[PDB]
């Protein structure tokens, strides 16, 4: 499932922004 | 029912005044006792403070004048510091200190207990839409506002949004906005949250906030991002393609509405059309919603946090602390002569 796919990812935390 | 024109031209007025003549150096750091720290982001980090005069807690943002030098943030930091001075609406975090010392640049808030709807939001899994939409109109208003000022608010998303003592929300973190007429073009923002014009280097407008709203509605309703992989570069293949898919229990009204803001068509995303803001306001996702009842804030709340005293952060993770220090020489005098 997409919810099982995103838990298992490392985006699930706090997200940083960035400035490229 | 134009008396939003009248509002927001008022609104104009006010914003103007300090925009031209900001605010500077209205305390300093030996006024507060530093407790523990709130969070943190790209730079600096937000520490829950108690002012000794008053006895008020508040949440301060401490910026390393030489970090922001370091990361090319001068201009973004100025920009955030004096639009934050500026601003006034019920949904934005209010600014109520600002200074700098040797080394640092400081910008005292408001204390949003509640802690952010990302924290509440990943707990719980995911919002129902009438939730959802609750938060969703609150954004909308304040888009409408920042818009209205000519400021591009470039960093919508979870992490950015406080829950207050009455379970109504405070964007947090300027350090993006700016105030521009005609177009842009910084690579700024966060991956998940970024429109397909900023990904392209083709210069983008307002617009972008509307897009960033499409990707917060989405997540707050599927539990998930429309666009989410491990790497951002990944993230943003999915997000130029723009094909996206919905969760099952999606309304179709709820659907609908996002193929509207998650539409890489300039000339066709809601928001950014001769109606503007009124195509999604008279949207009919949006038809329990009683637009003047949210910004009286006389709507009930569908989630009010546990308050546990005035300088209770049950409602935050913890963070690692570390020694705020100052120089006994000023670092970057020149460059921060304005904030
Ligand atoms: N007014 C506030 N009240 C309570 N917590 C806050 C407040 N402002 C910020 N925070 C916390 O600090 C974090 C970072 O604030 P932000 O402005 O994004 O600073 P940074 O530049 O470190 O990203 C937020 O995501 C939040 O958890």
């Amino acid at each position: 499932t997409t919810y099982a796919d995103f838990i298992a990812s490392g985006r699930t935390g706090r997200r940083a922004s960035i400035h490229d | 029912q134009e008396s939003v024109k009248e509002f927001l031209a008022k609104a104009k007025e006010d914003f103007l005044k300090k925009w031209e003549t900001p605010s500077q150096n209205t305390a300093q750091l030996d006024q507060f006792d530093r407790i523990k720290t709130l969070g943190t982001g790209s730079f600096g980090r937000v520490m829950l403070v108690k002012h000794k005069e008053s006895g008020n807690h508040y949440a301060m943002k401490i910026l390393d004048k030489q970090k922001v030098v370091k990361l090319k943030q001068i201009e973004h930091t100025l920009n955030e510091k004096r639009i934050l001075q500026a601003v006034n609406f019920p949904f934005l975090v209010k600014l109520e200190f600002s200074f700098k010392d040797n080394s640092n640049l400081y910008m005292v808030m408001e204390y949003v207990a509640g802690g952010e709807m990302f924290s509440h939001l990943r707990r719980i899994g995911r919002f129902s839409e009438p939730h959802a939409r609750f938060y969703a109109a609150q954004i909308v208003l304040t888009f409408e506002y920042l818009h209205s000022l000519d400021l591009i608010y470039r960093d919508l998303k979870p992490e950015n949004l406080l829950i207050d003592q009455q379970g109504y929300i405070q964007v947090t973190d300027f350090g993006f906005a700016k105030r521009v007429k005609g177009r842009t073009w910084t690579l700024c923002g966060t991956p998940e949250y970024l429109a397909p014009e900023i990904i392209l280097s083709k210069g983008y407008n307002k617009a972008v906030d509307w897009w960033a709203l499409g990707v917060l509605i989405y997540e707050m309703a599927a539990g998930y991002p429309p666009f989410f992989a491990d790497q951002p570069i990944q993230i943003y293949e999915k997000i130029v393609s723009g094909k996206v898919r919905f969760p099952s229990h999606f309304s179709s009204d709820l659907k609908d509405l996002l193929r509207n803001l998650l539409q890489v068509d300039l000339t066709k995303r809601f928001g950014n059309l001769k109606n503007g803001v009124n195509d999604i306001k008279n949207h009919k996702w949006f038809a329990t919603t009683d637009w003047i009842a949210i910004y009286q804030r006389k709507v009930e709340a569908p989630f009010i946090p546990k308050f546990k005293g005035p300088g209770d952060t049950s409602n935050f993770d913890d963070y690692e602390e570390e020694e705020i220090r100052v120089s006994i020489n000023e670092k970057c005098g020149k460059e921060f002569t304005e904030f």
